[PDB]
Parts: C-alpha cells; sequence; structure tokens
C-alpha cells in the first residue's frame, strides 16, 4: 500500500536548500503583488 | 463494588474486537542499501548496529590488553589500523592500536 | 412452533385434480420379524388384508422382506421423492390398516406447516386494484395547483 | 489430548484433468506448549489474517511482544517445510488464509493473600494455527457505494406483495 | 499541568537524577559511545554540549577546573578532556553529539537511542544517508534551477 | 497499404504479434535448465536454476520476496539493460536496480521512454476516424530535459487549430484510466523483416524500423505491447503500467521551418509512485515542462 | 461405567445418523436397491395411469442406444459373450420420433381450434416450449419414470430423458388409440400452461413492431402514446400509464417506472389482448366429450 | 495447587538390543553391494549382438571363470537351479515390483523386494502418486556378473546376481494435490540400468529380491524438473562474504 511521505524525503543534499530559497522568494513576491489594491480594480465604495 | 449480573460474550465481543484496541498496521517497513535485513524509517538498521557494535567491542578489548590496569585515559588521540597499512606523517602523536583483520570495506 | 421449523406452500403435485388423478404412492417394504412378541400386529396384517390392499391399487407394489428384527417399520416412497420411514412397533391391525390407508391417500409433501390453506394460480379477474382506482380523470390529465 | 491439525498435510488427492484450473496448495502447521495467553495470540492472529507472507513477517519483526517472534519462526519453518516438501517454487506467493489461537493445558498454584485466604493460579497456555495457501493474496472486500444500497432497497421495494389474502 | 518545562525525572528525585546524568556523562566520556533510552542520552547531549564549550573556554580557569572535577568522577578524564576533545572542537562552536535513534532492547522493549561525538576513531555508525542527487525528482529540480539560473 | 477501418488493423497487427509469440515460445522443444547467477549486493552468492525461453526476471525476483518485487524496474545482465518482463536465453548472471540507486540512468531512460509510448498510445485514440494520424518516432531526451517528446502527424484539414485546456484535460483523464488498469508491457525480440511486414501502412514507421535495424547485422528490433498497441522504441521498458502515480501532459508546440507539411509535437512529464512529491513541486514542475525543448542533434 | 446396551445402541445410531447428514454419501439409483422390481415397476406404471400399456412396447421405450453401447463394452472388455438378448432390445428412435410429431401436431391442433386468433410465430414458439426439455424433464421426474429408464449417469442428462419421455409417448401412442394418447398428453402439457403469462414463453424482443404489423393486418392505420396518468416525475420512484390510442379510441394501457417500460408493457397488453389470450380467457374444458 | 506435566519420551531410535541380552537380530540382507561391475564404456556405440574381440581377453576369462565358480557354489549348496531363464524371472519380478508400486502396495512390496531398496522407492514417493506402465521390451536382458559372499557373522551366506536390464518405461509423477511435477504423460522413453538381486542362501526358502541399481558415472542427465528450483547461498552472518 501507500506509506507515509513528505516533501523533504526523495531530495539530494543540494536541492533542498534551493527548494527553500525558491519557495521563500515566490511567496514574497506573492505578498509584495498583493501590496496597492487601490490602482487595481477596487470595489465602489 | 460487585455486579450484579454477568456480561455476556456479546459484550465482551464488542469490548475486545473494536479497532481501537486492535494493533494498527504500519507503513514505515522498506529495505536498506546495504546488507538488507528488513529495516524502518528513522531507524537505524540492526545489521549494521550489531556489526558495528562487535567492531567497537574489539577496538575496546585491544585497547584495553594494551592499556593493562584500569584509572589510564592517554592524553592524546587514538586511531586503529588493519592487517598492513603503515602509519601515515600526521598520526605521529596518536596511539596506534592494530588488529588482525583485513580492513572492511565500510571503514574509510 | 413456526418460528423453529420450517413452512411450504400449499399446492399440487403436477395438478392431478385438472387432468386425471394419479397414485401418489408406490412402494410399501415391511419389515416383518419371524419370531417375536413386537410385530403380531404386522403379521397378522400380511396373513389376513395385504392381499385386499394389493388388490384395492393396482398402482401401489408392496414388498414383504421378512427380516428377523425387532422394531416392524415400513417405508413408503411418493413420486416426488419423499421418503417417510415409521415404525408399527405394537400396534393392531386395525391401527396398522389406518395407517397405511392414510400413508395412501396423502402424497409426497411435507407435513409441515401448510401455510395459507388456499391457493389459487390466477387470482385477479376484473383487473387487480391499484391506487389509482376509484378516482376520476381530470381534462387533459391537468395536475392541481398548475396553470395549464 | 486432540491432534487433528498436523495431520491435514497428508491428504493426498487423485490426479487432475489437464481441463481443470491449478488449484492452490493448502499448508497446516502449528505448535503445542507454548508459554503464552490466548487473547494476545488471538490480537496477533486479528492483526495477521489475510496478509502476504512477507507483509506479515515484517509486521512481526517490529512488533514488540512475545509471541511476535513465536509466530515469525512458525511462519519461517512453514514456508521453509512448503517449498521443501509440499512443492512449491516461489518464495513470496504465500498468503495466510486462516489464522486463529486455542487454549493449552492449565496446571493450579497458589497466590498467597494478605490473610488466611488465598487464590487459585491457573497457568495460562495457548497454541496458534496458521495455513499457507499459495498464489497472489486476495484483495480486500471493497465497501458497497450507494448505488449498491439503492439498488437493494429497489429490489426489497419490488419484492413485496400482497399479504393476508389469497 | 507542566507549560515550558523540561527536565525529565528519572530517579527519586533531583540529585539522583544528576547523579545518574553525571555518570552517564562519565561514560559517555570514557567509552564515547552508550546506548540509553532516548530521554536518557537526550539530557546526557544536552549536558555534554555545555561540559564541551566549557572546557574549551580554557583550563587554567577554576570555575570550569571545579565543574569539570566535579562531574568527572574518575580524575583521569578531567586532562583528556581538556587537551583532547577541547583542541579538537577549536574551528567548531556547538555543532557535536550526533544522535541516532535504535529500535528497541530484547529486555523490557523501550525505546532507545546512541550518542557520539564527533570524529570518534571508532568506526562511524550507519548515518541515513539521503538520496543521490541522480534520481528523477533530484535531477528534475537540478534542470530547473539550471533553467532559471540561465534565465536570469 | 489500402483504405482500412480503424479496427482491423489493430486487430490483425495484435493477431500478427500473437503468432509471432507463439511461435517463438514454441520453436524451443522442451525446457531447458539454466543457471542464471546473482551478483548484486544484497544477496551475493545466489544461484538460481530456471528455465529457457521462458522464465522472466519477475518470477525469479518472486522466488526472494515481495520488496525485490515492488522495488525493481529494470535488471542487470551482463551489462546490458533487460526488462523485468523478457523471457532469458543463455546462462550468464543477473543484478537488480531501483530507483534510488547510486546511478540511477537506465531506469529513468526506460521511464522515459514508457511514459511517452503511453503518451503515443494514449493519444493514437483520441482522434476522429475520420481524420488520419501518423506516429513518428520518439526520440531519446536526457532527464535534464523539461519534458519528453512525441512527435504525431495529424490530418491535413487540422493545420489552423489550437487545443486548450479542456483537450488536456481530457488526455490527462484518458491516462490516468489507463494507469488505472494494470497492464503489462509485452515485449518480444521481433525480426525486423516480419516487424515491418506487419505495420506496411505508415511510412514513418516503416523508416524508423530500417533505421534502428540497419544499426545491427542480426535486423533484430525491439517491439512492444500494452495490451492492444504495437509500438517501435529502444531498448528494455518498465515492467507494469501502475508505477506512473502522477501523471500530466503540458502543452504542444509545432515546427514549421522542417518539412512541407505541419507536424504536431505534444510534451508531457510523469512521476512513479516511488519518488512522489508535494503539490508545490509538481504544480513547479508542469509549469516548467510547458516550455519547448529539443535534443535531436 | 455404566451397564446397558439400548441406550448405547440409540446413541450410535445417533451418531451415524450425523455422520451421513454431515458427509452426504453419492446416491445411487432405485435400480440398484435390493427392494426393487422391474417387472413389477412396469406393471404399476402401466395401472396407475388409467390406460392399457403393454410390456413389449414399455421395455422397448425405456431403453436408450447409450445404454446399449454401455452394456456392450462391457461384455467386450471382460469376455462374457450375450449375443442372444442384445441383438434384440431395439432402440427407441423411430417410436420417439413419431410420438414427438403426434405431440407436436395434436399440441397445434389444440392451440389452433381454442386460440384462433394466435399467428404462426405464436403458435410455434408456445409449441417449442411445451415441448422444451424442462418440462418434459419435470414432467418425467414427477411420473417416476426416471428410474425406470436404463440409461448411463445417475442424475441423467436432459436429452436422454426428453428421448426416453418422447418414446414412451410414442409407445402409448401405437398401442392405445389416438384419442386417450391425445387426452394423455394434453392433461399431462397444457396444465402447465395455467397461471403463466403469454410473453414468459414467447420471450420476444420489440413488441411495438409486431403490434404495428398486427394492426397493420387489421387495416388499422397507426397507434401513438399518450400519457394517461403520472405519480412522482423527479423522485427516485416514478410511476407513469401510458395509453395507446388507435383513431382516437383506447385499446390498452400498461404502467411501468419510467415511460419507455411503460409504453413497452402497454404494448404488450395490447398484442396479449389482440390474440386472445388474456386473463379472463375461457379455461381449458378438462373433460370428455 | 502441586501438579506438574508428565509424558516424558523421546523421538530417537538408539541401541538397546545388544545390551545385555541372549537373542540376537536374524537379518534377512546386507549394507551394500560386494563389488560394483564395471560397464564398458562403449556400452551404446555396441548395443547391438556381438562385435569383434578386443585386446588381452584374460580379465574377461578370470570374470567368467569366478561367475562359473560362483554358480558352482550356488548350485553345490543348494541344487535344481537354471541360469538361462533367470533373466526372464528378474524382469517379470521388477515388474511386478513396479505395478505393487503403482498399486500403492507394500505387504507384497516387502517381499518382492530386500529390506535396502524399499526405504529409497518408499520416502520421497509417499505422499506422491505414479502412473506407472511398461509398453514394450527392446533388448533381451542378460546376466554380466555372478558374484558371492562368505560373511561368517552369524553363518549367512548371499548371492548378489548383476544382470543388466534396457527396455522402454513410462513414468508420470504427480503431486499430492494433482498437478503435474516432474514427468510427462505417456512418453515412450529409453533408459538403460544395471539391476543386481540378491538372496539369502541360508535362509530354509529364500526368495530372489532386488537388492540395489548402480549407474554409471558417464550416464546421460535425466529429464529437467517442470518446476523452478532455487538455490540460495550461505547465512551471511555479521562479518564478511569471500567468495
Ligand atoms: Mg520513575
Ligand atoms: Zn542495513
Amino acid at each position: 500500500g501507500k506509506s507515509g511521505t513528505w516533501w523533504d524525503e526523495h531530495l539530494s543534499e543540494e536541492n533542498v536548500p534551493f527548494i527553500k530559497q525558491l519557495v521563500s522568494d515566490e511567496d514574497k513576491a506573492q505578498l509584495a503583488s498583493k501590496l496597492c489594491p487601490l490602482k487595481d480594480e477596487p470595489w465602489p465604495i | 463494588a460487585a455486579p450484579k449480573n454477568r456480561r455476556t460474550i456479546e459484550v465482551n465481543r464488542c469490548r475486545r474486537r473494536n479497532p481501537q484496541k486492535l494493533i494498527k498496521v504500519k507503513n514505515n517497513i522498506d529495505v536498506c542499501p546495504e546488507c538488507g535485513h528488513l529495516k524502518q524509517k528513522h531507524v537505524l538498521c540492526a545489521y549494521c548496529y550489531e556489526k558495528v557494535c562487535k567492531e567497537t567491542a574489539e577496538i575496546r578489548r585491544q585497547i584495553g590488553k594494551q592499556e593493562g590496569g584500569p584509572f589510564k585515559a592517554p592524553t592524546i588521540e587514538t586511531v586503529v589500523l588493519y592487517t598492513g597499512e603503515t602509519p601515515s606523517e600526521q598520526d605521529q602523536g596518536k596511539r596506534i592500536i592494530e588488529r588482525d583483520r583485513k580492513r572492511p570495506s565500510w571503514f574509510t | 412452533t413456526a418460528r423453529g421449523t420450517p413452512s411450504r406452500f400449499l399446492a399440487s403435485v403436477l395438478h392431478n385434480g385438472l387432468g386425471r388423478y394419479v397414485q401418489q404412492l408406490q412402494r410399501l417394504s415391511f419389515s416383518v420379524s419371524r419370531d417375536g412378541a413386537s410385530s403380531r400386529g404386522a403379521r397378522e396384517f400380511v396373513e389376513r388384508e395385504v392381499i385386499d390392499f394389493a388388490r384395492r391399487n393396482p398402482g401401489v407394489v408392496i414388498y414383504v422382506n421378512s427380516r428377523p428384527c425387532c422394531v416392524p417399520r415400513v417405508v413408503a416412497e411418493y413420486l416426488n421423492g419423499a421418503v417417510r420411514e415409521e415404525s408399527i412397533h405394537c400396534k393392531s391391525v386395525e391401527e396398522i390398516s389406518t395407517l397405511v390407508q392414510k400413508l395412501a391417500d396423502q402424497s409426497g409433501l411435507d407435513v409441515i406447516r401448510i401455510r395459507k390453506p388456499f391457493h389459487t394460480d390466477n387470482p385477479s379477474i376484473q383487473g387487480q386494484w391499484h391506487p389509482f382506482t376509484n378516482k376520476p380523470t381530470t381534462f387533459r390529465g391537468l395536475r392541481p395547483r398548475e396553470v395549464q | 489430548i486432540s491432534r487433528k491439525w498436523e495431520k491435514k498435510n497428508k491428504i493426498v488427492y487423485p490426479p487432475q484433468l489437464p481441463g481443470e484450473p491449478r488449484r492452490p496448495a493448502e499448508i497446516y502447521h502449528c505448535r503445542r506448549q507454548i508459554k503464552y495467553s490466548k487473547d494476545k495470540m488471538w490480537y496477533l492472529a486479528k492483526l495477521i489474517r489475510g496478509m502476504s507472507i512477507d507483509q506479515a513477517l515484517a509486521q512481526l519483526e517490529f512488533n514488540d511482544k512475545k509471541g511476535a517472534k513465536i509466530i515469525k519462526e512458525v511462519l519461517l519453518e512453514a514456508q521453509d517445510m512448503a517449498v521443501r516438501d509440499h512443492n512449491v517454487e516461489f518464495r513470496s506467493n504465500l498468503y495466510i488464509a486462516e489464522s486463529t489461537s486455542g487454549r493449552g493445558q492449565c496446571l493450579k498454584r497458589i497466590r498467597y493473600h494478605g490473610r488466611g485466604r488465598f487464590g487459585i493460579m491457573e497457568k495460562v497456555y495457548c497454541h496458534y494455527f496458521v495455513k499457507l495457501v499459495e498464489g497472489p493474496p486476495p484483495p480486500p472486500e471493497p465497501p458497497k457505494t450507494a448505488v449498491a444500497h439503492a439498488k437493494e432497497y429497489i429490489q426489497q421495494l419490488r419484492s413485496r406483495t400482497i399479504v393476508h389474502t389469497l | 499541568i507542566s507549560h515550558g518545562r523540561v527536565f525529565r525525572r528519572m530517579g527519586l528525585g533531583p540529585e539522583s537524577r544528576i547523579h545518574l546524568l553525571r555518570n552517564l556523562l562519565t561514560g559517555l566520556v570514557r567509552h564515547e559511545r552508550i546506548e540509553a533510552p532516548w530521554a536518557r542520552v537526550d539530557e546526557m547531549r544536552g549536558y555534554a554540549e555545555k561540559l564541551i564549550d566549557y572546557g574549551k573556554l580554557g583550563d587554567t580557569n577554576e570555575r570550569a577546573m571545579r565543574m569539570a572535577d566535579f562531574w568527572l568522577t574518575e580524575k583521569d578524564l578531567i586532562p583528556k578532556l581538556f587537551q583532547v576533545l577541547a583542541p579538537r572542537y577549536k574551528d567548531q562552536t556547538g555543532g557535536y553529539t550526533r544522535m541516532l535513534q535504535i529500535p528497541n532492547r530484547s529486555l523490557d522493549r523501550a525505546k532507545m537511542a546512541v550518542i557520539e561525538y564527533k570524529g570518534n576513531c571508532l568506526p562511524p555508525l550507519p548515518l541515513p544517508r539521503r538520496d543521490s542527487h541522480l534520481t528523477l525528482l533530484n535531477q528534475l529540480l537540478q534542470g530547473l534551477r539550471q533553467d532559471l539560473r540561465q534565465s536570469q | 497499404a489500402s483504405q482500412l477501418s480503424p479496427t482491423e488493423l489493430t486487430e490483425m497487427r495484435n493477431d500478427l504479434f500473437n503468432k509471432e509469440k507463439a511461435r517463438q515460445l514454441s520453436l524451443t522443444p522442451r525446457t531447458e535448465k539454466i543457471e542464471v547467477k546473482h551478483v548484486g549486493k544484497t544477496d551475493p552468492g545466489t544461484v538460481f536454476v530456471m528455465n529457457k525461453n521462458i522464465s522472466t526476471p519477475y518470477s525469479c525476483a518472486m522466488h526472494l520476496s515481495e520488496w525485490y518485487c515492488r522495488k525493481s524496474i529494470l535488471a542487470l545482465v551482463d551489462g546490458q539493460p533487460w526488462d523485468m518482463y523478457k523471457p532469458l536465453t543463455k546462462s550468464c548472471e543477473i543484478k537488480f536496480l531501483t530507483f534510488k540507486d547510486c546511478d540511477p540512468g537506465e531506469v529513468n531512460k526506460a521511464y522515459w521512454r514508457s511514459c511517452a509510448m503511453m503518451m503515443g498510445c494514449v493519444i493514437e485514440r483520441a482522434f476522429k476516424d475520420e481524420y488520419m494520424v501518423n506516429l513518428v518516432r520518439a526520440p531519446e531526451v536526457p532527464v535534464i530535459s523539461g519534458a519528453f517528446c512525441y512527435d504525431v502527424v495529424l490530418d491535413s484539414k487540422l493545420d489552423e487549430w489550437m487545443p486548450t485546456k479542456e483537450n488536456l484535460r481530457s488526455f490527462t483523464k484518458d491516462a490516468h484510466a489507463l494507469i488505472y488498469k494494470d497492464l503489462p508491457f509485452e515485449t518480444l525480440e521481433v525480426e525486423a523483416k516480419v516487424a515491418l511486414e506487419i505495420f506496411q501502412h505508415s511510412k514513418y514507421k516503416v523508416d524508423f524500423i530500417e533505421e534502428k535495424a540497419s544499426q545491427n547485422p542480426e535486423r533484430i528490433v525491439k517491439l512492444h505491447r500494452i495490451g492492444d498497441f504495437i509500438d517501435v522504441s529502444e531498448g528494455p521498458l518498465i515492467p507494469r503500467t501502475s508505477i506512473c502515480f502522477q501523471y500530466e501532459v503540458s502543452a504542444v508546440h509545432n515546427l514549421q521551418p522542417t518539412q512541407p507539411s505541419l507536424i504536431r509535437r505534444f510534451q508531457g512529464v510523469s512521476l512513479p509512485v516511488h519518488l512522489r512529491a508535494h503539490f508545490t513541486i509538481w504544480d513547479k514542475l508542469l509549469e516548467r515542462s510547458r516550455k519547448m525543448v529539443t535534443e535531436d542533434q | 461405567v455404566k451397564k446397558g446396551f439400548r441406550a448405547a445402541f440409540r446413541f450410535q445410531k445417533e451418531l451415524e445418523r450425523q455422520r451421513l447428514l454431515r458427509c452426504p454419501p453419492p446416491p445411487v439409483r432405485r435400480s440398484e436397491k435390493p427392494n426393487w422390481d422391474y417387472h413389477a415397476e412396469i406393471q404399476a406404471f402401466g395401472h396407475r395411469l388409467q390406460e392399457n400399456f403393454s410390456l413389449d412396447l414399455l421395455k422397448t421405450a425405456f431403453v436408450n442406444s447409450c445404454y446399449i453401447k454401455s452394456e456392450e463394452a462391457k461384455r467386450q472388455q471382460l469376455g462374457i459373450e450375450k449375443e442372444a438378448v442384445l441383438l434384440n432390445l431395439k432402440s427407441n428412435q423411430e417410436l420417439s420420433e413419431q410420438g414427438t410429431s403426434f405431440s407436436q401436431t395434436c399440441l397445434t391442433q389444440f392451440l389452433e381450434d381454442e386460440y384462433p386468433d394466435m399467428p404462426t410465430e405464436g403458435i410455434k414458439n408456445l409449441v417449442d416450449f411445451l415441448t422444451g426439455e424442462e418440462v418434459v424433464c419435470h414432467v418425467a421426474r414427477n411420473l417416476a419414470v426416471e428410474q425406470l429408464t436404463l440409461s448411463e449417469e445417475f442424475p441423467v442428462p436432459p436429452a436422454v430423458l426428453q428421448q426416453t419421455f418422447f418414446a414412451v409417448i410414442g409407445a402409448l401412442l401405437q398401442s392405445s388409440g389416438p384419442e386417450r394418447t391425445a387426452l394423455f398428453i394434453r392433461d399431462f402439457l397444457i396444465t402447465q400452461m395455467t397461471g403463466k403469462e403469454l410473453f414468459e414463453m414467447w420471450k420476444i424482443i420489440n413488441p411495438m413492431g409486431l403490434l404495428v404489423e398486427e394492426l397493420k393486418k387489421r387495416n388499422v392505420s397507426a397507434p401513438e402514446s399518450r400519457l394517461t396518468r403520472q405519480s412522482g416525475g423527479t423522485t427516485a420512484l416514478p410511476l407513469y400509464f401510458v395509453g395507446l390510442y388507435c383513431d382516437k379510441k383506447l385499446i390498452a394501457e400498461g404502467p411501468g417506472e419510467t415511460v419507455l417500460v411503460a409504453e413497452e408493457e402497454a404494448a404488450r397488453v395490447a398484442l396479449r389482448k389482440l390474440y386472445g389470450f388474456t386473463e379472463n380467457r375461457r379455461p381449458w374444458n378438462y373433460s370428455k366429450p | 495447587t502441586e501438579k506438574e506435566f508428565m509424558q516424558h519420551a523421546r523421538k530417537a531410535g538408539l541401541v538397546i538390543p545388544p545390551e545385555k541380552s541372549d537373542r540376537s537380530i536374524h537379518l534377512a540382507c546386507t549394507a551394500g553391494i560386494f563389488d560394483a561391475y564395471v560397464p564398458p564404456e562403449g556400452d551404446a556405440r555396441i548395443s547391438s549382438l556381438s562385435k569383434e574381440g578386443l585386446i588381452e581377453r584374460t580379465e574377461r576369462m578370470k570374470k567368467t571363470m569366478a561367475s562359473q565358480v560362483s554358480i558352482r557354489r550356488i548350485k553345490d549348496y543348494d541344487a535344481n537351479f537354471k541360469i538361462k531363464d533367470f533373466p526372464e524371472k528378474a524382469k517379470d519380478i521388477f515388474i511386478e515390483a513396479h505395478l505393487c508400486l503403482n498399486n500403492s502396495d507394500h505387504d507384497r512390496l516387502h517381499t518382492l523386494v530386500t529390506e535396502h531398496c524399499f526405504p529409497d522407492m518408499t520416502w520421497d514417493i509417499k505422499y506422491k502418486t505414479v502412473r506407472w506402465s511398461f509398453v514394450e521390451s527392446l533388448e533381451p536382458s542378460h546376466v554380466v556378473q555372478v558374484r558371492c559372499s562368505s560373511m561368517m557373522n552369524q553363518g549367512n551366506v548371499y548371492g548378489q546376481i548383476t544382470v543388466r536390464m534396457h527396455t522402454r518405461q513410462t513414468l508420470a509423477i504427480y503431486d499430492r494435490f494433482g498437478r503435474l511435477m516432474y514427468g510427462q504423460e505417456d512418453v515412450p522413453k529409453d533408459v538403460l540400468e544395471y539391476v543386481v538381486f540378491e538372496k539369502q542362501l541360508t535362509n530354509p526358502y529364500g526368495s530372489w529380491r532386488m537388492h540395489t541399481k548402480i549407474v554409471p558415472p558417464w550416464a546421460p542427465p535425466k529429464q529437467p524438473i517442470l518446476k523452478t528450483v532455487m538455490i540460495p547461498g550461505p547465512q551471511l552472518k555479521p562479518e564478511e562474504e569471500y567468495e
């Protein structure tokens, strides 16, 4: 049957920090993209 | 406390055959790249563990035979050897403990 | 009780009353001992009335094994294949005669619960009742609370 | 004392015909006089039940009990006798079909309470039964979905007829 | 209620617990390898870290000398700790004493573990090595990294 | 080469393949015993007594344990790649491999080739019967590439449309449905003559068979079958088809300044069940595989 | 110990009964049992049917060719020569064919004189079902003639049983008059159709096609379906009533869960009403002229 | 509350007849063979009637003289005994022994064969079924060596008669479940064997019983097994494997 698994199981010693940095930059960019909601398409106040 | 009646076999079955008391089936059993004697995740293999324990026991036996009596503890590092293998230049101040068997492939 | 013994339905073996009536009983294997005080009734029966019982209905064969035993028994097989074995241990001639007459009159069905003594094959004649019976139909079958 | 489980491996079958299936094998083996409790042996058997022999060995090797190693050795010797005598070639094509536990002969001892009274110490003993069948293990029974329940309910509502008349 | 509190009790009190931890620390300094329950080896590692730190801080200090004389009931282990294990970790800070978990014991079936210092003249334990950097997932990650590096 | 319905051609293909397999299995007289040795690392010094042209390495692994059957993709026979479903001939030595090994390269190549063949099989049955389709080849792309490609030639009437996301979702659903059913990768060392005689329809397949048979003097190709589909590939493949746990095709790219007609090139990414990742890495590999990648030179 | 013997004997008999009940032995034919007589059984079977059979015809019809082949194989594999009775057994083939033809023509004549509105396919399927294997096997098993049939295989395949049934029918036809055998086959075959539905013995595929064909043969235009009553159209248990109207006139009606099965039932009811084989028809007159 | 377990026995047959007793054991056979017969190397090539004589025919004449003096001894001990019809007797005895082994017969096989070859023919076949049958005999059987011993242990002598045999057999060994395992169905294969018969001469009755069978080292290999045989290596204990 299917066994338990996580995200850092089948990764080498030079891929875990790379994936961490990549996902960190990704979430930081996603948080910075939603900084000016008024200049986009705001709902009528 | 004292029961007023007697529990039935149906109640006993419902109490002892419930999935809460039954042993759960674990899914953490895999194989080992070396030797291979059925290991488990996050747990070291018993075969290599027994091997390294026997090796450490033999090394301690040799150390005790070289030291002799108790209350010693040298102030220098130690290094073990095997059949042949001349001591290197950076291992002059270290205690040499040679064995009487070939060097294994898992000890470098 | 009825919840501990199996039951069946009341029906014919091959519709005897419709076409022609046939004899359900076939063979009658009697076991009368040679010497003993437990088969006197069976001995007297085979002596006096077995000929009349065989001549009454030609469709029934009577077998007299005459095996020296202790309990006289009788085997009655029917057309369906049922075998009812009863013992005539210490019985008079009239009792054995009534027993064999009742065995010849009955068929091979079980003597369990009858379950509904009346049985018909065409129960519906003037149409079986349905919930839509005795209900008039409206114009174009228009359901209530509609506009068209 | 009765012994009828170790003798089932001697039932000889007549030679089959070319137009007959393969028919899986049946291997019976059990030990007698085992210092253990019947409830724990039955718990282990319920843990095993119908699984592969390798999976059962893997689960028993990491099972922290007293009878785990006993059942492991029983399965090992049964597989060995099957591949040596019962004409079995594949070692991983086996599965446990039946696995139960029994009760062994008991003795009587004393308990010594806190007064002149005492108890009856009954030495609890048990056994262990297991049967090995060749071929792949059968898949477990899948749970019936809503379609099966709907079909069963429709069949039940269609099977009902008129009652208490004719 | 034990919120934010460690200090796992073992003996009949704090004194017995400290004595057992000192005995375990002495055994670990001597033999460099001890199998014991997970809590015991965890506390032993936690104390050995600070022991190595204090031994590295200096030798002529009276505080470290008294601590080494108290936590070592064999006396001969003090010069060894001050002249071998202290100059060895001169380039490291607090990165040592690796902990590895073993299955169970063949007596009461208890969770145990084995810890040891770095280097170690004894053969190393079979470390749980990760997967090689040549599998499908690792090769795909390396390709994606090279692609994002060339595209940047 | 004549007008044939989209059923009788695969019917004759599969029955000719069955006749060829029957001839191959009946060419040997009785059962010759071989002595195959295990020169692995886990259980060294193990010799097996198997049959000739009948026994398979999967049956040999079944003699060990279930782990050797659950964690086995490709076998090593005298340094040559051998799949798990292929009869042996002479006596030699065998070695099992896995994905989590030292140098997993041959297993990765076999997995990529199997995924490409499965994509071709699932895409060759998802078009209109009025529109003829052709299968060019499956170029061996390295593991560093984003996704494997498979050139498919469509009809001349469809040289201006682009498949949206609905077609991709339908293709992924069909691939998952094909993975759900357990169908082995039955292969056979079929002679190149009968191999090219069975087809005699698509010129691309004939040219591919000629190019793959012109490299060896024995004129022996490697044909595979997935239930009822025959394709020409290089080297061995994977045993079971249930290894692929996550299967999803990316996009499609069309190359024009290379041939007058318009040809299609579909891509896709797949991950086995033993090396499954999280959803984040999954979408990352899905977005990265949508780019154009080619390694034909 | 407990002194006794009668209670021990009863307990041993109970043990033997439990043994024979848990492990049922293979049943043996009635001919190999001690209490058995072939001539007596033949006479009983001839006298129980209220007829006048003959010994030679019954002994010729109650055998089979497979039985003769088995007997000659057994007499040749051992060495005993028995050519003074085996060569005069006479197989029951021509008599079986004559009885089959007589039964078929009598059933067709009865279905023609009783149901004039029956088409050719209808009467053909009816006479095929009445001469089917299941009905004749059930009749032969209820008449206790399987134990008298000399043939191999204890369960007796349906082919041999139907063959010997047709053989004894032909023997009864050759012995007594045609009217006696006609009444016999009537009372032993037509009584099975009591309470059975028409299409259960016919098993058609498209009732609407045959219905519109019969209507075109009756100078009728074309039927059309209309929804009469309904109850529950959105629930899981729907009920509909489709009524077939021909020239603004209702002819039949059929219920159903959906509309397709309702129209099919209505077409079946209309086709059964057009053939005259309904539930309100005249029952078969089981009397003598 | 003071009870234990009884039933203390062992499953091993030790020595107990000759431990302080006056009753010995009257055997009816011996251990193995007296002298191993060496068939010629060119037996399969010269399987016809006869051929040209080889050089130095003294050894064959000496063997013939030994056989003749052994026949003279066994005739002086017990008269009225032929030699020409002895191969036919051995052939029919072998045939009836194989037939009773096929029909699962023991009370007759015990007296048909000796006490030595019975376990070798009843051990690895007790839980299996055989379909052996004789079809046709090819080359007639002949006697190749006649020897006899003179062991004076208990005053019992024996006369092993090595008689070759060449015919065609049909072997069909199934399994205890009904499936095939070793031989096929009706297959008229060709195989030869050297069977020796031993008879207890000092017995007041004496029956010619099959002693054993000797296989030459140059015999062709037997038919392969229909299944797959696994040969695992030794158990790798925590050390090292050098092989
Ligand atoms: Mg405590
Ligand atoms: Zn290991």
